[PDB]
C-alpha cells in the first residue's frame, strides 16, 4: 500500500480546479499566450467584475464563490481517503467542519506570491497592496492569511505533498465532537506516516521538513478561528455584506 | 413600489 | 422549535403547490392508474390539447406565464407560512419574494421535468424536450436551460420535504437588493439553512455532503434567472404580440 500517497494525490488533482502546478505556471510565466488581469484600483477591479462571471462588499461576497466550490471539492476528495467512506456518517461531517477552511488556506497559499494572489481560475490576479488598502476591517481579512502563505511556500511544496497534508489536516482525531476517535488516529497515522516517508524521498535535502511543516496545522487553526470570528463580525457590522448560507453553517457554533 | 405584491402579502 | 419548523415549512408546501414531485413522478415513468398523460410532439399535438386543456410560438409563451403568475400567488402564500416571515416589514416580504420567486420557481419546475420532456396543464399534459428545442428562435431557448439545470438538479433525488425547506431558504436570503432590517431575515435563514442541513443527514444518510452540493446550486439559479430574465425583454421585445402578465412584468422590472 505504497500506493496510497498517489490514490490521494489523483484524488486532489481529480477534485480541485486550482493546484499549485497550473499556479506557478501562470504567475512568473511567460504570455503562454496572455497573461492574467491584474487588479489594483478600484476601477482595476469592476474593469473584471462582468469580464468573467459598493467597494468592499463586491470582494467579500467574490471570495464566498471559490470557499463554496471548495468545500464541494474538499467532500469529494475526503471520500477518496481510504477507510473516510466506512467512518460513522457524523464523523465524516465533523472532520469536514473543521477540516475545509484549514485545507482552504493551505491550498490558497499556492496562488499566493508576496505581491497578490490569483483568482477567478486563474484568469485574474488581485495585488496585496489593493487588499490592505481596503477600508477596515476587510483589509484584515486576506493579509493574515498572505503572512501564513509566505512563510508555507517557502517550505517549497510540491502538490504531491500539499495533497498527503491536506488528507492529514481532514484526518484530524483531536476535532471536537468526534465518536470514533481511535479509528481516526489510526487512520491519520497512515496518513502521516506516508506523509513523513514521502517528504524523505522527495526532499532529502530539507530532513527538517516534515515536523516544521506539522507545526503549520496549528497556525492553521488558529488562522481559521481568527476568520471565522472576523467574518461573523462584518456580516452583523455591515448590512450590506451577507454570507453564502453554506459557509455561515460551517461556521455556526466554531 | 411593487402594487401587486404588497397585494398578494396583507 | 427546530422539530415544527421543518414539518411546519413542509405542510405550508404540501398545502400551497398543487403539483409536488410525489404526484409528477407517478405520472412520469407511470402507468395508467386511471388515465397517463397527453403527450404534445408535433404542432398537430400541440393543438389537439388546445381545447382540451387551456402564432404556436406566442401560445406556448403565453401558457408558461399563466403558471408563472399561479406559483408567485402559491409562493407568497407559502411566504406567509414560514415562521418569523409575516412579521418581517412588508416592503421586505416583498423585496425577498421579487427576486425570490423565479429561483423557487426553477427549482420546483424540476420536479416537473425528465430528460425527454415536462408536465404541464396540471399533469393532464406533457410537452417533450425535442418539441421546445423545436421552436422558432428565440422561443427555442426558453426551457431547454431550465431542463440543462434540472437533470443536474433531479440527479441529488431530492423529495418534497428537502425541496420545500430549500425553497424557503432560497425566499429568505438578506443579500437580495433593498432590504431595512437585513439581520432578522438572516436569522431568518441560519435557522431554516441548519434544519435543511440536520434534515438532509437523517433523511439521505446514503449522500452525507447533499447538503453542500445543494446550497452551491443557488448560485446557478441566480444566474439561470438572469439569462432567463433577458431572454424574456428580447421577447417582448421581439413580438409586440407578446406581452407579459402585470404581475411578471412587475416581478421583472429593474432586475
Ligand atoms: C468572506 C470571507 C471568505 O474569505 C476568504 C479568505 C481567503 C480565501 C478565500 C477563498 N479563496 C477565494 C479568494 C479569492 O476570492 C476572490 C475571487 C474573485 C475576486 O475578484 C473580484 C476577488 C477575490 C480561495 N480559496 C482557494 C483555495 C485554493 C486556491 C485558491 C483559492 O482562492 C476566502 C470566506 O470565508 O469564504
Ligand atoms: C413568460 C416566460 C415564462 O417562462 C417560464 C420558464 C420556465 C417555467 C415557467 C413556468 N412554468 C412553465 C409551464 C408552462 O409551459 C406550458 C407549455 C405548453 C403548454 O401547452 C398548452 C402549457 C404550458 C412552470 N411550470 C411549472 C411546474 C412546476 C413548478 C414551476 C413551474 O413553472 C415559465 C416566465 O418567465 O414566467
Amino acid at each position: 500500500l505504497k500506493s496510497l500517497a498517489k490514490r490521494i494525490y489523483e484524488a486532489y488533482l481529480k477534485n480541485f480546479n486550482m493546484n499549485k502546478v497550473k499556479a506557478r505556471v501562470i504567475l512568473s510565466g511567460k504570455a503562454s499566450n496572455n497573461p492574467p488581469f491584474v487588479i489594483h484600483d478600484m476601477e482595476t477591479l469592476c474593469m473584471a467584475e462582468k469580464t468573467l462571471v459598493e467597494a468592499e462588499v463586491r470582494i467579500f461576497h467574490c471570495c464566498q464563490c471559490t470557499s463554496v466550490e471548495t468545500v464541494t471539492e474538499l467532500t469529494e476528495f475526503a471520500k477518496a481517503i481510504p477507510g473516510f467512506a466506512n467512518l460513522d456518517l457524523n464523523d465524516q461531517v465533523t472532520l469536514l467542519k473543521y477540516g475545509v477552511y484549514e485545507a482552504i488556506f493551505a491550498m490558497l497559499s499556492s496562488v499566493m506570491n508576496k505581491d497578490g494572489m490569483l483568482v477567478a481560475y486563474g484568469n485574474g490576479f488581485i495585488t496585496r497592496e489593493f487588499l490592505k488598502s481596503l477600508r477596515k476591517p476587510f483589509c484584515d481579512i486576506m493579509e493574515p492569511k498572505f503572512d501564513f502563505a509566505m512563510k508555507f511556500n517557502a517550505l517549497e511544496l510540491d502538490d504531491s505533498d500539499i495533497s498527503l497534508f491536506v488528507a492529514a489536516i481532514i484526518c484530524c482525531g483531536d476535532r471536537p465532537g468526534l465518536l470514533n476517535v481511535g479509528h481516526i488516529e489510526k487512520m491519520q497515522e497512515g496518513i502521516v506516516h506516508v506523509l513523513r516517508l514521502h517528504l524523505q524521498s522527495n526532499h532529502p535535502d530539507d530532513i527538517f521538513l516534515f515536523p516544521k511543516l506539522l507545526q503549520k496545522m496549528a497556525d492553521l487553526r488558529q488562522l481559521v478561528t481568527e476568520h471565522a470570528q472576523l467574518v461573523q463580525i462584518i456580516k452583523k457590522t455591515e448590512s450590506d455584506a451577507a454570507l453564502h448560507p453554506l459557509l455561515q453553517e460551517i461556521y455556526r457554533d466554531m | 413600489r411593487h402594487k401587486i405584491l404588497h397585494r398578494l402579502l396583507q
